[PDB]
């Protein structure tokens, strides 16, 4: 367990590029894909086609 | 009378992520990282122009 979670430790040290334990949000958590002509909620395509 | 920019002044275009937060000898000074070279600059003096 740490199962339900998204981000951790929003802070920045004196010196380091991230405090080594920090979890960025999920690339899938920010994503609005549209809904289709059937009620769907697709994600945004990795595409091209 | 728009005073023209001097001679050596280099054009770091203000982005948002070159103004971080390091530790320059005992504090958490806001620090600038020049982009044409790499250098830190943890205090506003003798910067890069």
């Amino acid at each position: 367990i740490s199962v339900a979670r998204s981000m951790r430790a929003i802070v920045n040290h004196n010196e380091v590029d991230r405090p080594r334990g920090a979890v960025a949000p999920s690339s899938y958590e920010m994503d609005t894909g549209t809904l289709s002509r059937n009620g769907d909620l697709l994600y945004s395509p990795v595409a091209n086609g | 009378f728009v005073p023209d920019v001097p001679e050596g002044y280099v054009a770091v275009q203000y982005a948002h992520r070159l103004f971080s937060s390091s530790l320059a000898n005992k504090r958490n000074r806001v620090t600038y990282t020049h982009p044409p070279t790499g250098m830190a600059y943890p205090s506003p003096t003798g910067r890069p122009h």
